């Protein structure tokens, strides 16, 4: 709507001066702007439309678990009564949060997945719909959430199927995809056994292949597979 | 402690 | 407009969770909505709305800041050109900082001033107000920057007289005012000699009053203290 | 470096 009577090129120049500028929510309606142009994204415009809605969305879900622990604080057996507003205002932010995932889920349905051939750009689109499922997830109750968590682990297990086939073991996108969806695992669908086979499997897949890469993919690389090693350490 | 995720790019 | 149904007593208590959260736009909009109610605001109430809308205009000046530089940048001698974007991001960013401070002058003139008869509720608002404008000015060029330093100035001479007259000198809200005023000559009024001899005195008269404070209050007053002196470090 | 205001209460 908004930003229809900017030229493309200039949503993209602004974006990346918002992200200089640290100013996310500018950011997010810059890239919302380019996708709604309707043309495919570059692997840089990908990479801003992760940043800047990854960034929103943080914010959200870090101010959302804040309220949910005061709620659930003010819940306890002998907790004074204190009327509505910790409810009322948790649910704001909650809405506000749904409304972003809403939002970026509508973007890749609306046709970034659809018109995205090359493994690189479809495994990385529907990681996405995996995160932002995942973050629905968060804060999802009773059969809502069964629906949630199944939406969730239908776009992953694509996107595994998809970079199993076509991208070496050290891919960057494929590491990083599965490191989320171990999260996923561990923390969204109560399996910390599949999190853990999971993580451990891909840590070795890429140590594996790890001498085939130059110095600067090397270094990608052992980045998230460190943050695999972090996690299993904290899993056992 | 929450599990970690894929930094941001 | 959008509180004007919502208690004053729950837009406090959503303030101060929205506080908890760092949603500072939230706690200024659930402050603002508190002002409008028409009473006056304890010192707790003060305290909210000047950590609200310090907390947002902070972020828009640091913005703006990174904006202007890289404008600069692109206006010098060998810099290639790259159109409008720049100029029309840094200008947005500078209106909506524009619309926080008038919006904060707006509730300190409509009215809190008018109605603050004691010395520590109006010294804080005539303060408040020598800030807002302090902020305008900084993005101010020409013969506007002009009335605007004119209004700062005056804001904080008003601030001053009281403050002398009615509070000692180690009162947290007296040093704090005398280490922005000290700012304002510094940073804004080319007046540095001015700015070290309002630090210097103010820091001298400061440390032959601590003898007559409690633990909790000689915390405080020496806590700015420190500031003053940082700055003299600075400047000298 | 920028000088020194007053931090938030
Ligand atoms: C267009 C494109 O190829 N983007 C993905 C690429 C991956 C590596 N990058 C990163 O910032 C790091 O890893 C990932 C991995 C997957 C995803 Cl979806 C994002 C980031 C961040 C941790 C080390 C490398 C740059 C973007
Ligand atoms: C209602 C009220 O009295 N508020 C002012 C009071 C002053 C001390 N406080 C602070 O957080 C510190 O100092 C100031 C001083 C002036 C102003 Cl306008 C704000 C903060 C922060 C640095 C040490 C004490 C609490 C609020
Ligand atoms: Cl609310
Ligand atoms: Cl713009
Ligand atoms: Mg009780
Ligand atoms: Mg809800
Ligand atoms: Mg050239
Ligand atoms: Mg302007």
């Amino acid at each position: 709507g908004a930003m229809g009577s900017m030229e493309r090129a200039s949503l993209i120049q602004k974006a990346k001066l918002a992200e200089q500028a640290e100013r996310y929510e500018d950011m997010a309606a810059f890239m919302k702007g380019a996708v709604e142009k309707g043309e495919e994204l570059s692997c840089e415009e990908r990479n801003l439309l992760s940043v800047a809605y990854k960034n929103v969305v943080g914010g959200q879900r870090a101010a959302w678990r804040v309220l949910s622990s005061i709620e659930q604080k003010s819940n306890e057996e002998g907790s004074e009564e204190k009327g509505p507003e910790v409810r009322e205002y948790r649910e704001k932010v909650e809405t506000e949060l749904q409304g972003v995932c809403d939002t970026v889920l509508g973007l890749l349905d609306s046709h970034l997945i659809k018109e995205a051939g090359d493994a690189e750009s479809r495994v990385f689109y529907l990681k996405m719909k995996g995160d932002y499922y995942r973050y629905l997830a968060e804060v999802a109750t009773g059969d809502d959430k069964k629906r949630i968590i199944d939406s969730a682990r239908s776009a992953y297990q694509e996107a595994m199927d998809i970079s199993k086939k076509e991208m070496p073991p050290t891919n960057p996108i494929r590491l990083g995809l599965a490191l989320n969806f171990s999260v996923f695992h561990y923390e969204i669908a109560n399996s910390p056994e599949e999190a853990i086979s999971l993580a451990k499997t891909t840590f070795d897949e890429a140590m594996a292949d790890l001498h085939t890469l130059s110095e600067d993919s090397y270094k990608d690389s052992t980045l998230i597979m460190q943050l695999l090693r972090d996690n299993l350490t904290l899993w056992t | 402690q929450r599990s970690t995720s894929t930094p941001n790019v």
